[PDB]
């Protein structure tokens, strides 16, 4: 079955707004956190333009495309997915009106080009070089955190954000792939967003608190067997001859007590003291008797700290992965000035920290470990991706819709070409730009035009980058405020809009494909 | 996982409790009508009182079950 | 089962509904079609290629239109749009009126002379391109990559695809036709530089041949391509019974390995350190290679050795007796096992039956490689067509209107019955100037008549509407080239096709 | 929204509507509860005990709803019960009544980005001055009426009449045997259900009290190695009767042979496992019984998980099946083990007394569990409220007598601040009356009558209603100077937690 011309075109602009209608309630500090018990079937909560999409199982074809383009954006950004989605259908509104007044989608898109340029050129024209500083980074942090969460909890997330960004700069990485580590913690309150200068280890041991407090670490992160197995296997499984099984079982325990007594040789060689800890960390489990033999000597033997640990341990601690205990030096291991096996909630979380050459500085988030703690787990990560860009770019323009009254109004003042063939796409383009500044402004109970005319003229008058106060929907000055748009963030959402806004505009017919 | 709130359930509780009393209305001095009661088990069921047929009758009501148990208490 | 108009109007219900969005999907301003997958999915297509596949059959004649879109895809891979456009664009006007004039027939011979006046119009407007100069082709060859448009490798892959079909052109049938492509083949290369995506001789084997032991390179020693029975034969050339006895066992193994021997008596004389065994490859057979100081090559097939037959230029041995050099690994040979990325690439250069040459395409990744791989296509296809037909013709309304009034003039020249199909076929030309403007957004009407006027003055010789500029202009100016190859090939198809479904007045079972 | 597709249970209308609606309608229980009430809820989780309850936690345990908030929000309400036992029948109605206050402002069009803030802001302003309206504190926890006073809001809140002896009994329980230094234990001090006697006869027998029968002897020594076994005695190989008379006179013996000499080695190795008490999750065979007495091992004929759990908990036990000679990984915890007659029932009594790990155990005597559970429910939520681990409870005016106190605090502070939050804060000055109404409802008057006369008392701190004639016309029961008092702990929580629930539940559109 087919839908001709405007029909398939009507389906385009139709689905687009409910997206944004989420965003008008999802955008910025003005936006609202969205609990989804339906979307995946999971019990969820989210603020973001990208994340709410994918969380849903979305049956509408137009919206099958929609979760795609903000994805690559949210990767870089973390914000503007809450925004780019707005401009697209706001553009689809205009583009519809112009074919509603009649036009082809081609002679529509033709005017996007110079309009996209002059605005993308206006990106250059405006772009505010902000010396990238924890203070300024706090602002770019919290603006995305405020975008997604309480300004309160934004600043709660902001620290650990701005904590590990200078610490990933410490790793000479302008982006952030490490010290991105966001550690959920079992707690009565998600209120705690903390920083660990080193990892948060998983299992101290199944025999717990061996050496719980290690203030000088010699870290052996070892995928070895202190649990090889204690149970009944012949070739490693159940063979057809039952009497032949337990014959190899002792040697399985003995090959553990091979490695165990090696530690008694190793902890001796390494330490000779419980003062500076030799730390067994096993990617597998560890026998409690291995633990017992080790724990009583002042050894902490960790099991099943994951391969991410096995790296970050080998990494953050200056550590090693050495798959045979045998005999090794303390310097054959890495070092961390604190390894502490810590219980808040059920699991004991061993904190290996003060890690020398930290390759991972863990961001601790305590809490119920609900979607709530996830709700502060995504914004930080999203805010991390924002300050990641803020580390990436040396130029961050204001947020709060301060850009478009500088950007759109200029394109509203002039067709970039100053000829009508552009106007067909310039009216559409320049219009759609103003949704974000107007929406939350009007979402606050403040009419857009009266709100825009100020922030427009307040840019026209003062030459000012002039923000919106997202909760009070009033013209503000976002240059000083700290709601600030990464040049990395804002650029792609323009492309992300344009790239997805043309073909769907250029597709006038849909049909069942099988 | 079912409930009825307010007076509607409250008043609904009494008749289920009352109807069985409308049987025993005078079953101590016995005279009245006594119907031989054959349950779904083929069991002809009678009483010298109200309690034994009350023993025989069951309800999903907590209410109608209470005074049953209470009269049984 | 259909009959009469129900076929004929149903034929109109076949290709036109196919060709409806396709004209928006066609032209350099091509507007994709939205599709709705049976999963609930979407596919955005300017293609006449993808639509017919996914979209379910709307009429039996469409199933015939699908294949002439295939036939043009088979012939080129572009023009699949226009063939179902042009033929279906012929179906709407002429037939029913001319069945009211009572004939499928007069329309056919009209279509045939509706064919020739274009073929008559072309030779002027279709004018020889120089296959010698790359840029004289590359202007056509940029015209091939410009609409589909992966722009970065629409630059290099052309000169590559130029050189591709050029380096794969020896082609000798005695008539020197150039359809010759297959020798030119992409190469799927992990890692490596985004450049050095380029044409090399023979076939460097990226398919099934990747080994830790080929050594790491076998240059002068041969690559040996066995169709033949590297596994033992228990008799002379043949096989005998198995072992039920002490007597039979010793008798069997002699001629078994002796066959492998008498093979690799005649196989070893030609100096492989790599024998690629596509058939006859087996443990003891390749274990013998392992023991023969000749690489045991398994997980390898006919395409491989047919590509190696296309690489060094070998002939995969069909004789169990007497293998030689020119059998397998022709010339001194080069078998170059290179890991660009982690795949061992069997590079077999030094092609005999030369001018059979693959294309080494190296991105930093498969996409940026596939970006070379896709841009290569239209280029090398049109290159093939330009090397086939060393002519070019102005695109757009140029060929459309120059033939349009021609057929119209021819219709007036005839002033007969078949004029009416010429009247119908001339307009079939002009839906493209529509199509080109039906993209850009102006009123084709003003331009149609103006393109009529472009014919009124210039006969629309080189002057078409150029879809992306949406105006009526010289294409020798713009260097926009349909070849007499690409177009007449596309036009030839639809000319037959409209006849075909018009040759159908009855659909039955 | 504009799509055939995607998903939601909430949003648009629904967020403004359904997310506020049923979350309130949940309050009907807490609307009739929290403070003295005769009103109760028969909740049948079908146990063949048809459970009277006003306790929101085990009311909401069954309740399941598609409203994502009401789906969620029970969390914060149950997260409350974790933190305080009382105040939970307060949680659901307060915010629930405080919810549609915002929804009326939503009808006025006062934003979700706006209204809940003022609540949150006055949630501060409450918890700002909420510790200022603290008056008393529960200090000596060995003392009865410092403990039973906190109890005298809490059990009272759950249920009215029974409260007084309970509060005594719970303070006479001395949950202070746990020094409450940061120490409290729900299993060590435990409820032990005894069918019959009185609920006034319901007592606290320190130790571990098992209404299950001590079988045969008592422990060899009072520091037992306690054998807690799921199936130590199932029988080894059982006897039979074939002909509806006897099977065979010959076949009788060999099975007792397997029974005895196994249960010989069984209970001999229940003696060789060093068990002074063998605690049988399953039954006992009279042979092992005989063996349990000869080998001198206190025998418990049957054990519910109620035993076995606390056994695993307290003793360090693992309840085990045994057809074999055992070994004790259970050992004991206990310094004392007994058969005592409690409930005047022969009872398995495991015992010791310490500060820490000390078992000092409530023994409830009641004709049913619906007696001994909902009352226990009423009971333990005071026992739970006893759990603060700030020894001084910072007792505020009990019975919700701080409502009128904060009410004029918040409404005066709602006057101070400008902007739409001044309403929300003044709306926050409103939902106070819910429990005063919830009282006045089960008491039978409107909170207006109550609260307006308690708007006449202005700053009072003492007078607030309940279930009583004093709570109807006089609008007054003295809930600060009472004997009925409540901690600041649950005050810190419920006002904030029910808000924490109400925070984003209007925000959630999807």
């Amino acid at each position: 079955e087919v839908a001709r011309a405007q029909a398939a075109l009507a389906v385009n602009i139709s689905a687009a707004r409910g997206l944004q209608d989420v965003l008008r309630t999802n955008l910025g500090p003005k936006g609202t956190m969205k609990m989804l018990v339906s979307g995946a079937g999971d019990i969820k909560l989210t603020k973001d333009g990208n994340v709410l999409l994918h969380e849903m199982q979305i049956q509408h074809p137009t919206a099958s495309l929609i979760a795609k383009v903000a994805t690559a954006q949210d990767d870089i950004t973390g914000d503007g997915t809450t925004s780019n989605v707005l401009i697209i259908g706001e553009l689809l509104k205009q583009a519809d009106l112009y074919i509603s007044e009649g036009l082809h989608p081609r002679i529509i898109t033709e005017g996007f080009e110079a309009a996209k340029e002059k605005a993308l050129q206006f990106l250059e024209e405006v772009k505010v070089s902000r010396e990238m500083d924890r203070e300024t980074l706090i602002d770019v942090a919290r603006t995305s955190l405020r975008t997604k969460v309480h300004a309160e909890l934004a600043d709660v997330l902001t620290e650990a954000v701005v904590d590990s960004i200078l610490a990933i700069k410490k790793q000479d990485e302008p982006i952030d792939l490490f010290m991105i580590e966001i550690m959920e913690m079992k707690h009565k309150s998600e209120t705690d967003t903390s920083l660990i200068r080193g990892l948060v280890l998983d299992h101290g041991a199944r025999h717990p608190d061996m050496k719980k407090r290690v203030e000088d670490a010699y870290i052996l992160t070892c995928n070895v067997s202190l649990e090889y197995e204690k149970t009944e296997v012949n070739s490693g499984f159940f063979y057809k001859s039952a009497e032949e099984r337990e014959k190899l079982v002792k040697a399985e325990r003995k090959f553990i007590e091979d490695r165990v007594k090696k530690i008694i040789e190793l902890k001796r060689k390494v330490c000779g003291d419980s003062d500076k800890g030799f730390v067994v960390i096993n990617q597998k489990g560890i026998d409690p008797f291995s633990l017992d033999a080790l724990s009583k000597e002042g050894i902490v033997a960790l099991r099943r700290a994951k391969r991410r640990n096995m790296e970050r341990l080998t990494l953050a601690c200056g550590g090693v992965a050495l798959n045979s205990f045998d005999d090794l030096s303390p310097d054959c291991l890495g070092h961390a000035g604190l390894v502490y096996e810590y219980t808040l909630g059920e699991e004991k979380f061993t904190f290996i920290e003060k890690c020398n050459n930290p390759r991972s500085v863990t961001l601790l988030i305590k809490g119920p470990n609900k979607h709530t703690l996830t709700q502060i787990k995504d914004a930080v990560r999203d805010g991390l991706r924002a300050v990641k860009n803020a580390i990436d770019d040396g130029c961050v323009v204001p947020g709060a819709g301060a850009v478009e009254v500088a950007m759109a109004e200029a394109l509203i003042k002039h067709k970039p070409s100053v000829k009508g063939r552009a106007q067909l796409g310039v009216q559409a383009f320049a219009d759609a730009l103003l949704i974000i500044p107007k929406v939350l402004a009007q979402n606050s109970g403040f009419d857009l035009q009266e709100t825009l005319v100020k922030i427009q003229a307040e840019h026209s008058e003062s030459g000012q980058l002039v923000g919106v106060d997202l909760n009070t929907g009033e013209p503000m000055v976002a240059a000083e405020v700290g709601v600030w748009d990464n040049y990395c963030v804002k650029k792609q959402l323009l492309h992300s809009c344009t790239v997805i806004a043309t073909n769907i505009l250029l597709v006038d017919e849909i049909m069942r494909a099988g | 996982t079912d409930s009825s709130q307010g007076i509607p359930q409250l008043v609904s509780n009494i008749s289920a409790c009352q109807v069985i009393a409308e049987a025993v209305r005078t079953t101590l001095g016995p005279r009245g009508m006594d119907k031989l009661i054959v349950d779904g088990r083929g069991k002809a069921t009678i009483s010298n009182d109200g309690a034994t047929i009350l023993k025989l009758l069951d309800v999903v009501h907590p209410a109608a079950k209470t005074l049953v148990d209470i009269a049984k208490s | 089962r259909e009959s009469g108009r129900k076929v004929q109007s149903g034929n109109i219900n076949a290709a036109k509904t196919i060709a409806d969005i396709i004209r928006t999907c066609l032209g350099p301003k091509s507007m994709m079609k939205m599709l709705l997958d049976p999963m609930g999915g979407i596919v955005m297509t300017n293609d006449g290629n993808a639509i017919l596949r996914e979209i379910q059959v709307q009429h039996p004649a469409a199933k015939s239109m699908i294949e002439i879109s295939r036939t043009q895809d088979e012939e080129v891979g572009d023009g699949t749009t226009s063939v179902i456009i042009l033929a279906g664009e012929m179906l709407s006007v002429a037939e029913h009126f001319l069945e009211q004039q009572m004939h499928p027939t007069v329309v056919i011979s009209a279509y045939r002379k509706a064919l020739d006046d274009m073929i008559s119009t072309l030779k002027k407007i279709s004018i020889p391109v120089d296959i010698s100069d790359s840029d004289m082709m590359l202007n056509i060859i940029n015209s091939s990559i410009t609409t589909k448009a992966i722009s970065r490798w629409s630059s290099l892959a052309c000169n590559i695809a130029l050189d591709a079909v050029k380096m794969v052109q020896f082609e000798e049938n005695g008539r020197k036709e150039i359809d010759i492509k297959k020798y030119a083949r992409v190469e799927k290369i992990p890692g490596g530089i985004i450049e050095d995506s380029c044409v090399l001789r023979g076939v460097m084997i990226n398919k099934d041949v990747t080994h830790p032991r080929m050594r790491r390179y076998i240059k002068n020693p041969r690559i040996v391509l066995l169709d033949s029975s590297l596994e033992y034969k228990k008799g002379e050339s043949q096989t005998d019974i198995e072992i039920t006895r002490e007597e039979d066992f010793t008798r069997i193994l002699q001629m078994e390995e002796e066959y492998i021997q008498q093979l690799c008596e005649d196989i070893i004389q030609l100096k492989p350190d790599v024998v690629i065994t596509e058939k006859g490859i087996s443990d003891l057979a390749q274990h013998y290679l392992m023991r023969a100081n000749i690489t045991a090559i398994r997980r390898v097939r006919k395409t491989d050795n047919n590509r190696i037959a296309r690489a060094c230029g070998a002939r995969i041995v069909s004789r169990p007796e007497e293998l030689r050099e020119d059998d397998v690994g022709t010339g001194a040979g080069l078998l170059e096992i290179k890991k660009i990325g982690d795949e061992y690439f069997t590079f077999i250069t030094d092609c005999k039956d030369p001018k059979a040459c693959t294309i080494l395409l190296r991105g930093a990744s498969k996409e940026i490689l596939s970006e070379v791989e896709r841009n290569l296509q239209d280029a090398m296809q049109v290159c093939r067509n330009v090397l086939l037909d060393p002519q070019l013709v102005p695109g757009g309304g140029a060929s459309e209107m120059a033939v349009a009034h021609a057929l119209t003039e021819k219709s007036k020249a005839m002033t007969g019955v078949e004029q009416w199909p010429y009247r119908a076929v001339a307009q079939a030309l002009e839906v493209i100037p529509r199509t080109l403007i039906q993209n850009c957004g102006a009123s084709t009407i003003r331009l149609l008549t103006s393109l009529r006027a472009k014919h009124t003055q210039e006969n629309c010789e080189t002057w078409g509407v150029n879809g992306e500029t949406g105006t009526l202009v010289d294409m020798k100016e713009l260097g926009i080239w349909e070849p007499l190859a690409v177009k007449l090939q596309t036009y030839k198809t639809a000319v037959e096709t409209a006849v075909l479904l018009l040759r159908i007045d009855d659909i039955v079972s | 929204m504009l799509k055939e597709g995607a998903k939601h249970f909430s949003g648009l209308e629904e967020a403004v509507y359904r997310n506020i609606q049923a979350c309130k309608e949940l309050a009907q229980t807490t609307r009739t509860a929290y403070g003295p009430n005769g009103m109760n809820k028969m909740v049948i989780n079908h146990l063949e005990k048809l459970f009277v309850t006003n306790d929101a936690a085990t009311i909401l345990r069954e309740l399941e709803v598609q409203h994502p908030a009401a789906k969620m929000i029970v969390m914060a309400s149950h997260m409350q019960e974790q933190e305080v036992g009382d105040g939970t029948n307060f949680v659901l109605v307060f915010a629930g009544a405080l919810l549609e206050l915002a929804e009326e402002l939503l009808r006025i069009g006062l934003s979700v980005s706006e209204v809940i803030e003022g609540y949150e802001i006055a949630c501060r302003k409450a918890h700002e001055i909420l510790p200022n309206l603290v008056c008393c504190s529960a200090k000596n926890l060995r003392d009865i009426d410092e403990v039973s006073s906190l109890l005298r809001t809490s059990i009272m809140s759950k249920q009215y009449g029974n409260e007084v002896f309970l509060a005594k009994l719970i303070a006479q329980a001395c949950v202070s045997i746990f020094p409450d230094s940061g120490h409290f234990n729900v299993d060590n001090i435990r409820v032990c259900k005894i069918l019959g006697s009185g609920i006034s006869s319901s007592s606290v027998l320190h130790g571990m009290v098992f209404k299950k029968e001590t079988e045969g002897d008592v422990t060899s020594v009072k520091d037992a190695k306690i054998a807690v076994y799921s199936c130590p005695f199932d029988g080894m190989i059982t006897e039979t009767k074939g002909t509806v008379l006897i099977k065979t006179a010959e076949e009788l013996m060999n099975f007792s042979k397997g029974e005895e000499n196994l249960m010989d080695a069984q209970v001999k190795a229940i003696a060789d496992t060093g068990a002074n008490v063998v605690v049988t999750g399953g039954k006992v065979a009279d042979m092992a019984l005989h063996y349990a007495n000869k080998y001198n091992i206190m025998l418990v004929r049957l054990n519910s998980k109620w035993d076995l759990r606390r056994l695993c908990k307290t003793v360090g036990a693992t309840a085990l099946p045994r057809l074999t000679p055992p070994v004790l990984e259970e050992m004991g915890h206990c310094d004392s083990v007994y058969l005592s007659e409690v409930g005047d029932t022969q009872v398995v009594v495991f015992k010791h007394e310490k500060e820490d790990g000390a078992i000092s155990t409530i023994v409830l005597r009641g004709s049913t569990d619906n007696l001994m559970d909902d009352i226990e429910r009423a009971v333990d939520d005071g026992v739970n409220t006893f759990k603060v681990l700030t020894r001084d409870k910072r007792l505020v005016p009990g019975g919700g007598a701080t409502e009128i106190e904060l009410a004029k605090q918040i409404t005066s502070y709602g006057e101070t601040c400008p902007g739409l939050e001044q309403y929300a804060i003044k709306k926050f000055a409103e939902a106070f009356e819910a429990i005063p109404r919830a009282l006045a409802e089960n008491s039978g008057v409107k909170a207006n009558e109550v609260i307006s006369k308690l708007y006449a008392v202005h700053q009072e701190g003492n007078k607030n209603v309940g279930l009583d004639i004093e709570a109807e016309v006089p609008a007054v029961k003295d809930m600060l100077e009472a004997g009925i008092l409540d901690t600041y702990l649950g005050k810190y929580w419920a006002i904030k937690l029910a808000t924490n629930a109400a925070v984003t539940v209007l925000r959630v559109d999807q």
